[PDB]
């Protein structure tokens, strides 16, 4: 087939700064297209035939290109652009998309609200414990929780989620579950997360006590 | 107005036969020509197929003739059929038409199909019970995704993060859901998630309150 090359594959840009994305083919084209997709939606057809705007996107966009190589350019980064970018062609068959380039807002360091939850009744009655630590509204993504349990490091049983970039603040949010049987659970006292991240001067730790 | 919209199974099994329609309007299914692409769930696109206005087809050849694409005129329906399953054909499915040209510009909201051994499971609920608080619900061990979460019936969409789902080591998907509100609040507003898991058929509305 066809096979579509997006580089960069991530990228970061601060507000105001120009961005490019490339696509490259295997083999010559008569025209490139390109999608907007975010959060897992439907794509948006974003620019057609090479570098016409479909409707309502904004004039900073553009593309171009001829052959193998096209480009997607933005002139001013603004934070409704964070998504991921997928190029298609419709040339030849098999018709084929590109791997996608996804594009973050790089801007200033935020350091999370850190919140911990205790299991609730109705969970330990069936049998396990999960313990819930919280960081609301940061930047950059690159955060570190650690768990203690009686002032002990865990290691391998928890799990951990990000969101997306929020589309008006920019910033990440992240949970981390601490699993374990209610059994194992009431045979230790202290439950806490550890949270470093460099809009914090040292790290933080939020705790509870069982009871 | 062209409209698209899939319907589908969001559960099969290995080896079995997958079956997916799409309803259209405003176009003539003689005159046009509908497609369809696929998503793997944190994945790029892959066009699968088309079928002309005519009713000749043309398939990704991948596909290896597992692949059938149908249409009825007098139903508006387009039906994609897809014969021994592997759990590497589930993903988001979606139809979609082209405007101008050959770029796809309408495209349906897509359904998840999951290819997979494994039965259904709704979920169990638990709360996250909290000048500003953190309060959530955790929803845990449910199967296959996806699940809906929604504050208030949606009077409540400032603050809202929900976590993407995390595959457990049991093979069980898990979420959490978080708002921030006032402190202040917490003694007068009333706080109530609802969750909604289409595959089991179940409607859960969790009250979260201080403990």
């Amino acid at each position: 087939e066809n096979v579509l090359t997006q580089s960069p594959a991530i990228m970061s840009a601060s507000p105001g700064e120009k961005v490019t994305m490339t696509c490259s083919a295997s083999s010559s084209v008569n025209y490139m297209h390109w999608y907007q997709q975010k959060s897992s939606t439907s794509p948006k057809l974003w620019i057609y035939d090479t570098s016409k705007l479909a409707s309502g996107v904004p004039g900073r966009f553009s593309g171009s290109g001829s052959g193998n190589s096209y480009s997607l350019t933005i002139r001013t980064m603004e934070a409704e652009d964070v998504a991921t970018y997928f190029c298609f062609q419709a040339s030849g068959y098999p018709l084929t998309f590109g791997g996608g380039t996804k594009l973050e807002l790089k801007r200033t360091v935020a350091a999370p609200s850190v919140f911990i939850f205790p299991p609730s009744d109705e969970q330990l009655k069936s049998g396990t414990a999960s313990v819930v630590c919280l960081l609301n509204n940061f930047y950059p993504r690159e955060a570190k929780v650690q768990w203690k349990v009686d002032n002990a490091l865990q290691s391998g049983n928890s799990q951990e989620s990000v969101t997306e970039q929020d589309s008006k603040d920019s910033t990440y949010s992240l949970s981390s579950t601490l699993t374990l049987s209610k059994a194992d659970y009431e045979k230790h006292k202290v439950y806490a997360c550890e949270v470093t991240h460099q809009g914090l001067s040292s790290p933080v730790t939020k705790s509870f006590n069982r009871g | 107005q062209v409209q698209l919209k899939e319907s589908g199974p969001g559960l099969v099994a290995p080896s079995q036969s997958l079956s997916i329609t799409c309803t259209v309007s405003g176009f003539s299914l003689n005159s046009y020509g509908v497609s369809w692409v696929r998503q793997p769930p944190g994945k790029g696109l892959e066009w699968l197929g088309v079928i002309w206005g005519d009713g000749s087809t043309n398939y990704h050849s991948a596909l290896m003739s597992r692949l059938r694409i149908s249409k009825d005129n007098s139903k508006r329906q387009v039906f994609l059929k897809l014969n021994s399953l592997q759990t590497d054909d589930t993903a988001t499915y979606y139809c979609t038409k082209p405007g101008s040209g050959y770029a796809f510009a309408y495209w349906g909201q897509g359904t998840l199909v999951t290819v997979s051994s494994a039965s259904t499971k709704g979920p169990s609920v638990f709360p996250l019970a909290p000048g500003t608080a953190a309060l959530g619900c955790l929803v845990k061990d449910y199967f296959p995704e996806p699940v809906t979460v929604s504050w208030n019936s949606g009077a409540l969409t400032s603050g809202v993060h929900t976590f993407p789902a995390v595959l457990q080591s049991s093979g069980l998907y898990s979420l959490s859901s978080v708002v921030t509100v006032p402190s202040s609040s917490l003694g007068t507003q009333t706080y109530i998630c609802n969750v909604n898991h289409k595959p089991s058929n179940t409607k859960v509305d969790k009250k979260v309150e201080p403990a």
